[PDB]
């Protein structure tokens, strides 16, 4: 979730760990609010 | 493109031989096949009556009158059917002519007076 | 409170009104300045009456039908016209006026006295006398809202009331202790920005456009695309050649092929 | 207002229109056992008129 | 002058060029209007395009009228003690009186005391046909108190059966009724009479007309029936059918003038389609537009004529289920068998399958024709089969060998690229 | 087409909802690309599945229409007039002979052995497997008081592509159905793939109607004489309602509300007291048999038509509405015809229509309908028209709008969204889901979301995001609730 | 006859000669149905 | 009602825009009457740079909105003053801002001191707490270091950017000036929230 | 084939029945708030119209408007045509149009109230004939406006022929312009006053929304004319040319 706004940007600047800009950071908020819903610990027991 | 007396017109898509044809038990096939799904939205009614009333016309040997605004009553024709030997709703049974199997629904066939309209597709 | 805000106008509270030993039926009238002028000496026809006697009557049904006072009437008209004196009577009702209002009008040289006693008597009737202007009706509807309990469940409130009018006017209602002032809707772009700005009046065009799709209305993105290119110079810009105008200037070839080439290219000619 | 100016002349030819509803209804003058009715206006004032000159709403 | 090129695609759609009427307004100008009924066919108009709502149909009754010696009646009119000259009355006479202003042809030419008694008066007249022509409008304005007279050309007619009741014979057995209830006698209402309404048309009427003994102008004679225009229909209450007529043959809470046969209100065209009102209307409409487009016998003199895509259709038959509207064209079609049913999926969405057989045979099968026309120049031009090695410019490709004195001849089968 | 006596255009049936398309004359434009560079981005960019899903509306396109609608209900129907719906190894072989897919195992059956409709359709939805689970068209609450439901009829529901229980019509494999099957198929194997399931569905549905068969005669819009005797008896409560409404009128007992005339109350009050009851369809639904009933069968899965078509057709037309209002008297001053009186007061003198098509209407009937059907002939046209116009400055207003290499959208160089829709996707990669943490209360959400199996910090951290991601959105779109 | 007639309408120089085209290598005709053609086939 | 919610909102924006008062705040019965009598109402507040800003309230039927004379003196004695000035506010009713004659006074004063800001506002701008309407985003002011920043990462120049006037009523009630940036957060039906960045431009009057 | 078509240059033609307004009648419709058009014909289907128009604007003048071949679009305020028609007196003009002066019934009052604000307009044209007494030199302003081979004014004024020439020209024009339904002599003038009267009163019926305005696709006045009126209108038309 905290790498999510990179897939606005591209894997050579995530590598870098570079700022994301404000607006980016806010277009990653429905879905990192849903892969935390989803993928919580009460739901992902089984998982390996 | 043909065309009913209701207005329920259509392009020729597909031509069968005969032993392609549908056939009923007496051996009786048709002109033409058009889809049930082209009746319920059009609400063309009158040309099914026309087929129920024709049914019974051609065994009598006769030509009826079907102007608009005369009295009817389509349980009074559909009893002239069963009079003259045919089933109440006028379906019959009917084989598919490809594999000689028979559907297991009586199906509507009979005759409906048809037009064909002037366009050509080798002109357009 | 529905009540309470719509627009009534002195127009429709009057049955007839007569623009003018007096004129005939004209008995009552010397009768109501005889009982007036004893009723309250603080008040008197005062130095300046020159000509005109605007006597009007009241439709007796309407007050009792919007539960209006005759206190409030005379309250309103000289709360906003200090050149009249009203002659209230106990239901008839006689307009004086002043002549002080006659020689302020030197920005027009051919002013008589007909068109000038219609226009203050036009400048008078339009007197509101309750409600905001610009509210033709107010009616009462039922609205659907969300709201958090006290453990912590967001719920459906069904039984909320409140008025919807019948056009707008947002800055009227604010000053309306009746009314919340800080959700206040309007269905009018100009309106809205004119006293939001230009991201609440580009709320409103997705709200607007919205209702006007139906329910197999498109994607939410391509409402934001009509309201984002009409925004984006900081004013409202229409979907015409006007618009055009505004936002891309220097496009010649595009605006030639929109509306009218020869008259862009005459202009491009001229501005190189 | 209505029924006094503006349809003076429709309400007395309205027993002689051939094309006005009746209504089976006995007249108070004449004693007769139809008469004729209209409806004017938006706020649908019914009035009942005769033949022999009856009128509702005291005509 | 609005003039169309007659396309004789069949015999129908020449005798409907024949009855054609041509011209939010744009769109409140296609409507059905509440005056059509009899006059306008209420089905039949185009189905897409701007077209749709523009051209009109006469109904199967409806003709038009020819224009009236309006200077006889005019000086009937002036004749009639029942009517004041304009010049002898006044004004102020004529509002303080309340007499009717009485119009021929659209002239005001006098006033008179009882426009409901002139009217009616001259009504009657016009029934026994001698002193007032029969193709006369009587219209009779009751809200603004007026008579119009019209004899015009251009007003459409239509015949209507007429009605007749004993409205008086009831009233006065009413008020002898009532003098009986009022003196005191217990037994007033044995004194009433039942209302009685009927038309004068009878069966044996119905089986001449059939036998060629009467017609529509013989009717017009004995009055049983009159003409209708759309001004004077507005003075008439009309039963729909004879079914309405006798269902209130004793109600004298709603009199008839007049009595209708449903089948008036549609043209030609529309009335083509068997059982009509069993199938919605709109559907009616686009019958009107396909049964003009569909092959025939086009005419009858087909082969003396050169025409430009014309289609012959050699076999036709009546239909199984006719109507009234084959007693007056030829029918173009097959009584084809039809199977309403699923048979692979070929005839989804308005598609047919059809049977080859039934094409080989005939069915629908036909002779198209193409004119040509090529003029020639005084002296410059020639027909004659070109040389190609003192004429330039020959077109390329082109097979020059199928002309034999500058023509193909009878017979030859032209292909693409032959001259 | 190497047949030399055709000369048409022929394409699926199901393709037709691409270009808004059907088969009573219509023309199409056709060119082949000749050019190696118009060739290859012909085949990568324009290929009609990237068409699948709507650019418009985000959902899918295309689906069963008609007789693979009809025919895939008929196929997975529980049971048949002739008992349970099975067929033998032969008939289920002869289902595949036209799929041109690859063709089932059928080598562990024996010709006597009967395979059932849903057994037949998931060998073919195991090779593209999907979770799907609604109930269909067929069950409707309508229909439920008046007929006998198969319970194991009204529940579709597939697993791993096979298909458990429920039939297949319209909710599930019509076209443009949103999340039915091959919505579902697209988002998990691609469009290429769905299309394909399209096609091989379609063949499944139609061969089997050609061994069992589908009509519509003229006895199936007959109602029985009972049912007859029973719609009459609803339509005089109508007409004696609407008379008492004349009856308070002709008494001066009409007093309307507070911005309201009296003609405008009463032409209200009419128009609701001559509405069909809801059980209108008692003595519809008593005259039919809805396993046989070929018009209601289209009707009920979906496949063309809708109740008020079958009202009409069976029972009575009713009143005509035209801009939500009765018959307007525009026939000289108070008639609406010439075959009605001046300020009549029956419905009828106004479009209300007692008979039904199968009945026949009368002469006045007829026009009211026609004045009706005129209307919508005319507001069709103005479709051509009125958009059009619009549609062209739209198009040259917004046409120079173009996604940048950031995502951003600018005009030559000037920003016009600083993300393009604010989330920077396309339109036909969106699929429809639900954030269940929303609605929760905070007792809820404790038991559901926060973990007590091990006690560390770090499942305190876990679960107070989760409190913060709630309320956000509830914050954000609660106020989107308060400027709406 | 002018020059800058030939500009504006919607058979102008722009509309119909520059915003559209005339073009080779095309056909129409009649579209029916054919139940045996996939959905990316066209007969 | 216009000038009772005056009353109140104007103080609730000096303090929004941080400035204190400079002065003693009289009852509103004192305050109308001041407004009647005089024609206007001065409030002075100072800014975190030690500058006056100086709000002037007009009276809907005051000499200084009829005659431009009377404005054009008001204005000259009041920038003669021995205060470090930063900006005038002169609030009227919306009529005022269509008589040429008043706005032609107002650029003429603007015009003569380069270094003070005039700006004239109407009645509905400060009749509420324009930052808590519910339809407003939320609106701030971010400093040129961030914003070039921004538009360093972005290749852009501020004429790029979308633009907003400096008359706006959230850019007044923050103090936004032409040539700033302004940052907002809106709601979003799509994404749940964004943020954009505008560029102040030159007011309407 | 029953035939009734044409052939001309070997083609086939069909002359189309063609829907026209009736004649004679008044047709009243919605500056300019209402319009009344009045097409009259002298009688008989195949004779020469004269259009007059009646219209009333918001200032309150009702003017005259006469569409014909002689004259164009003129417009003449109502008051100086029954002036120039023999007839002076006020309240004598008012009962043309009134037909009372005794009836205070609502109707009437306000009719007379409107024609009173009316006959006080200060048309740009009909200025210095507003308030003339007589006929003879409002019918010499008329030839001054109307008469476009004239445009030399101050010359034919120094004769005496020229004047009563223009005078008889003016008076039987508008003697044949002027409602020729009704007659083309000068003893037709005082019935022809009485018209346009009976005609202004209806228009200001609608106004008053006692009645509505025509009805334009109403049948009771529509005519349809076919091949025979327009086959001689055209013959006549551009036999003219
Ligand atoms: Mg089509
Ligand atoms: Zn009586």
């Amino acid at each position: 979730c905290k790498n999510l706004p990179y897939v606005f940007i591209n894997n050579i600047q995530e590598r870098l760990q570079t700022p994301i800009p404000v607006y980016l950071k806010r277009a990653a908020s429905l879905m990192r609010m849903l892969i935390r819903i989803e993928l919580a610990t009460v739901k992902t027991l089984n998982i390996t | 493109k043909m065309s009913s007396r209701s207005g329920n017109k259509g392009i020729a898509a597909l031509a069968l031989p005969t032993s392609d044809m549908p056939f009923t038990e007496d051996g009786l096939q048709p002109d033409l096949i058009v889809n049930p799904h082209s009746h319920p939205s059009r609400m063309t009614n009158g040309q099914m009556i026309e087929t129920t009333v024709g049914l019974a016309n051609a065994l009598q040997g006769v030509v009826t009158d079907g102007t608009a605004f005369l009295p009817i009553n389509v349980q009074l024709l559909s009893e002239r059917l069963a009079q003259e030997g045919l089933r109440f709703n006028g379906c019959q049974k009917m084989f598919n002519g490809q594999t000689g199997e028979y559907f297991d629904a009586a199906i509507f066939i009979g005759p409906t007076y048809h037009q064909r309209l002037q366009k050509f597709v080798l002109d357009d | 409170i529905a009540n309470s805000i719509e627009l009534i106008t002195f127009e429709r509270l009057i049955l007839q009104w007569h623009l003018l030993v007096m004129y005939p039926d004209f008995a009552s009238d010397v009768e109501w300045m005889t009982d007036f002028l004893e009723n309250h000496p603080l008040l008197q026809p005062p130095e300046d009456i020159a000509n005109w006697c605007i006597r009007l009557e009241l439709n007796k049904t309407t007050m009792i039908l919007k539960s209006i006072s005759l206190e409030s009437i005379i309250n309103s008209l000289r709360a906003k016209h200090p050149n009249t004196y009203i002659m209230h009577s106990v239901i008839i009702i006689r307009i004086y006026l002043r002549e002080s209002a006659f020689r302020r009008s030197t920005n027009t040289r051919m002013a008589t006295d007909e068109k000038i006693a219609v226009n203050v008597v036009d400048k008078l009737l339009n007197s509101t006398i309750r409600g905001i202007p610009g509210i033709k009706n107010a009616n009462v509807v039922k609205l659907m809202r969300h709201r958090v309990d006290a453990q912590g469940k967001l719920v459906r409130l069904d039984n909320i009331y409140a008025i919807k009018t019948n056009g707008t006017n947002i800055f009227g209602a604010m000053l309306d202790d009746n009314i919340d002032p800080y959700t206040i809707v309007s269905s009018s772009i100009g309106d809205t920005m004119e006293l939001y700005g230009i991201e609440a009046a580009r709320q409103k065009i997705i709200s607007e456009i919205r209702t006007v799709m139906g329910d197999k209305g498109p994607n939410h993105r391509h409402l934001l695309m009509y309201a984002d290119l009409m925004t984006r110079t900081g004013q409202v810009t229409s979907l015409e050649k006007a618009g055009l105008n505004a936002r891309e200037p220097s496009n010649v070839l595009l605006r030639m092929a929109l509306s009218s080439p020869v008259q862009v290219l005459t202009d491009a000619a001229v501005d190189s | 207002g209505e029924m006094e100016d503006k349809y003076k002349i429709f309400i007395k030819n309205a027993p002689f229109d051939p094309t006005n509803c009746q209504i089976k209804k006995d007249c108070p003058n004449c004693h007769l056992d139809y008469l004729t009715q209209i409806c004017i206006g938006s706020q649908k004032i019914i009035i009942l008129v005769c033949r022999c000159g009856y009128m509702s709403n005291r005509g | 002058v609005s003039t169309q090129s007659l396309e004789r695609k069949n015999l129908l759609n020449t005798i409907s060029a024949l009855r054609t009427v041509n011209t939010e307004r744009a769109d409140m100008m296609r409507r059905v209007h509440a005056s059509y009924p009899g006059y306008i066919c209420v089905a039949q108009s185009a189905d897409t395009g701007e077209k749709v709502g523009m051209s009109k149909q006469l109904a199967i009754t409806a003709n038009v009228c020819t224009a009236g010696e309006v200077l006889s009646l005019k000086q009937r009119l002036l004749s009639d003690p029942a009517i004041q000259q304009l010049a002898d009355v006044s004004n102020k006479d004529i509002v303080r009186k309340g007499l009717a202003r009485v119009f021929i042809n659209g002239e005001w030419i006098g006033c008179c005391t009882n426009a409901f008694e002139l009217a009616q008066r001259y009504r009657m007249l016009r029934r026994e046909g001698k002193v007032v022509h029969p193709h006369t409008t009587i219209y009779w304005d009751s809200m603004v108190d007026e008579v119009e007279f019209w004899l015009d050309v251009g007003r459409l007619t239509r015949p209507l059966l007429i009605v007749d009741n004993n409205i008086e014979k009831y009233n006065q057995a009413c008020y002898k009724a009532a003098e009986a209830r009022k003196k005191g006698d217990k037994d007033w209402e044995k004194h009433k009479i039942p209302f009685i309404q009927n038309t004068r048309f009878t069966p044996q009427m119905a089986k001449d007309i059939l036998a060629g003994t009467l017609t529509l102008e013989d009717l017009v004679a004995q009055g049983i029936c009159e003409f209708i225009t759309p001004e004077e229909a507005e003075n008439c209450l009309v039963a729909f059918s004879i079914i309405e007529l006798r269902k209130h043959k004793h109600d004298v809470t709603r009199r008839f003038t007049h009595v209708d046969v449903p089948q008036a209100i549609l043209g030609l065209a529309a009335l083509v389609s068997p059982y009509a009102n069993c199938t919605q209307p709109a559907r009616v409409t686009y019958e009107t537009n396909q049964g003009r487009q569909t092959g025939g016998w086009y005419c009858f003199s087909w082969p003396y004529r050169v025409d430009m895509n014309r289609f012959f259709q050699f076999y036709n038959e009546m239909p199984l289920v006719k109507t009234i509207a084959h007693n007056y064209v030829i029918p173009n079609g097959l009584n084809t068998i039809v199977a309403y049913m699923i048979y692979g999926g070929y005839n989804q969405e308005d598609s047919v399958i059809v049977s080859q057989s039934f094409i080989d045979r005939g069915g629908f099968a036909g002779t198209f024709y193409r004119e040509e026309k090529v003029e020639l120049e005084s002296d410059i031009e020639s027909f004659g089969k070109p040389d190609p090695l003192i004429t330039k410019n020959l077109k390329p490709g082109a097979n020059y060998e199928k002309l034999v004195d500058g023509f193909v001849p009878v017979g030859t089968v032209v292909k693409k690229g032959d001259i | 087409l190497e047949n030399p006596k055709i000369s048409t255009f022929q394409m699926n049936v199901s393709a037709c909802a691409w270009y808004n398309a059907d088969f009573d004359g219509d023309q199409m434009n056709l060119w082949v690309p000749w050019s190696v560079m118009s060739r290859v981005e012909a085949e990568l960019l324009c290929s009609v599945r990237n068409w699948f899903i709507s650019t418009k509306s985000s959902g899918p396109v295309n689906g069963q229409v008609q007789d693979s609608t009809v025919g895939s209900f008929l196929l997975t129907r529980t049971n048949t007039p002739m008992g349970k719906n099975v067929m033998n190894k032969l008939h289920a072989m002869g289902l595949f002979q036209t799929t041109q897919t690859d063709p089932p195992c059928f080598a562990n059956y024996s010709p006597t052995d009967l395979l059932d409709g849903k057994s037949v359709v998931s060998m073919l939805l195991r090779q593209t497997p999907i979770n799907y689970q609604r109930a269909p068209t067929w069950y409707s609450e309508v229909y439920a008081p008046y007929m006998h439901y198969n319970k194991q009829d009204i529940s579709t529901q597939i697993r791993n592509g096979e298909l458990i229980e429920g039939v297949l019509d319209k909710k599930a494999v019509g076209a443009g159905s949103s999340g039915g099957i091959y919505h579902l198929i697209s988002r998990r194997y691609g469009p290429q793939q769905a299309l394909k399931m399209i096609f091989a569905t379609q063949q499944l549905a139609l061969n089997y109607v050609r061994n069992a068969g589908f009509t519509v005669s003229t006895a199936d819009m007959l109602l029985t004489p009972e049912a007859h005797q029973e719609v009459q008896e609803i339509i005089n409560e109508l007409l004696l309602e609407s008379e008492e409404i004349n009856n308070r009128l002709l008494h001066g007992d009409i007093m309307p509300p507070i911005g309201l005339t009296t003609h405008d109350f009463y032409e209200k009050l009419q128009l609701n007291a001559l509405k069909f009851p809801d059980r209108i369809l008692k003595p519809i639904m008593n005259s039919i048999n809805p396993e046989t009933n070929g018009l209601f069968q289209m009707v009920a899965t979906g496949a063309k038509g809708s109740n008020p078509n079958m009202i009409h057709i069976m029972a009575g037309i009713g009143q005509i509405e035209i801009n939500t209002q009765r018959i307007q008297p525009q026939f000289s001053f108070g008639r609406t015809l010439v075959y009605y009186p001046r300020f009549a007061l029956e419905a009828q003198a106004y479009g209300f229509i007692c008979n039904s098509y199968i009945a026949g209407l009368t002469s006045p009937e007829f026009i009211f309908g026609e004045m009706n059907g005129r209307f919508d002939l005319i507001n069709k046209a103005l479709s051509t028209s009125s958009t059009g116009y619009a549609n062209r400055k739209a198009i040259f207003g917004l046409q120079s709008c173009i996604v940048d290499y950031y995502r951003r959208v600018s005009i030559d160089t000037r920003l016009v969204q600083q993300l393009y829709g604010e989330d920077g996707l396309d339109a036909r990669q969106l699929e429809t889901v639900r954030f269940e943490t929303i609605m929760l209360s905070d007792q809820e959400l404790e038991d559901k979301f926060k973990y007590t199996g091990i006690q560390s910090p770090l499942f305190e951290e876990e679960f107070s995001r989760l409190k913060k991601d709630r309320d956000k959105y509830r914050q954000i779109f609660l106020n989107v609730e308060n400027f709406n | 006859p002018s020059i800058m007639r030939r500009l504006p309408r919607k058979e102008g120089r722009i509309r119909k000669s520059l915003l559209g085209s005339q073009v080779w290598s095309i056909s129409r005709s009649t579209i029916c149905g054919n139940s045996d053609l996939h959905l990316d086939e066209v007969g | 009602m216009a000038m009772q919610k005056l009353f109140t909102y104007i103080y609730e924006f000096i303090e929004y825009r941080k400035m204190v008062l400079l002065e003693e705040k009289v009852p509103y019965d004192k305050f109308v009457q001041m407004v009647l009598n005089t024609g206007f109402f001065r409030i002075n507040a100072e800014t975190l740079n030690h500058g006056i800003v100086s709000v002037f309230i007009f009276g809907a039927n005051g000499k200084y909105v009829h005659h431009g004379g009377d404005m054009r003196t008001l204005l000259t004695n009041t920038l003669n003053e021995k205060k470090h000035y930063e900006e005038l506010i002169l609030i009227v009713d919306k009529p005022v801002l269509s008589k040429k004659n008043i706005l032609d006074i107002i650029v003429e004063q603007r015009a003569a001191n380069p270094t003070i800001v005039i700006n004239i506002y109407p009645y509905h701008l400060f009749c509420i707490n324009i930052p808590k309407v519910s339809a407003i985003p939320k609106h701030k002011l971010i400093t040129q270091e961030e914003a070039q920043e921004f538009l360093g990462r972005e290749y852009l120049q501020p004429q790029d950017l979308m633009q907003i006037s400096a008359s706006d009523p959230p850019v007044v009630w923050l103090g936004g000036r032409p040539g700033d940036f302004v940052q907002i957060e809106r709601p979003s039906e799509t994404a749940m929230h964004a943020v954009v960045i505008r560029f102040i431009t030159k007011s309407k009057i | 084939e029953p035939g009734g078509y044409f052939i001309a240059r070997g083609g086939e033609w069909v002359v189309d029945l063609l829907e026209n307004i009736r004649f004679n009648t008044l047709h009243i419709h919605y500056n300019e708030i209402i319009r009344g058009e009045f097409i009259s014909q002298p009688g008989g289907a195949f004779e020469n119209s004269s259009q007059i128009i009646i219209r009333y604007m918001t200032t309150g003048a009702i003017t005259i408007e006469i569409n014909s071949t002689k004259f164009s679009k003129l417009r003449i305020p109502w008051y100086l045509i029954f002036r120039m028609f023999g007839m002076t007196g006020d309240d004598s003009i008012i009962e043309q149009v009134v037909f009372d002066l005794e009836s205070n019934s609502l109707v009437n009052t306000f009719m007379i109230e409107i024609l009173e604000k009316s006959i006080h307009v200060l048309d740009p044209i009909f200025q210095p004939v507003q308030h003339e007494l007589n006929r003879e030199k409002i019918i010499q302003f008329l030839s001054e406006k109307v008469s476009k081979f004239v445009s030399n004014p101050s010359a034919y004024k120094s004769d005496e022929n020229a004047v009563q020439y223009l005078n008889e020209r003016q008076l039987t024009i508008l003697d044949k312009i002027l409602l020729p339904h009704m007659g083309q002599t000068a003893d037709t003038r005082v019935r022809k006053l009485r018209f346009l009267g009976l005609l202004i009163h209806k228009i200001l019926l609608v106004i008053m929304n006692v009645f509505p305005p025509t009805d334009r696709d109403s049948y009771r006045t529509k005519r349809v004319h076919g091949s025979g009126v327009s086959l001689a209108k055209a013959f006549k038309a551009i036999f003219n040319t």
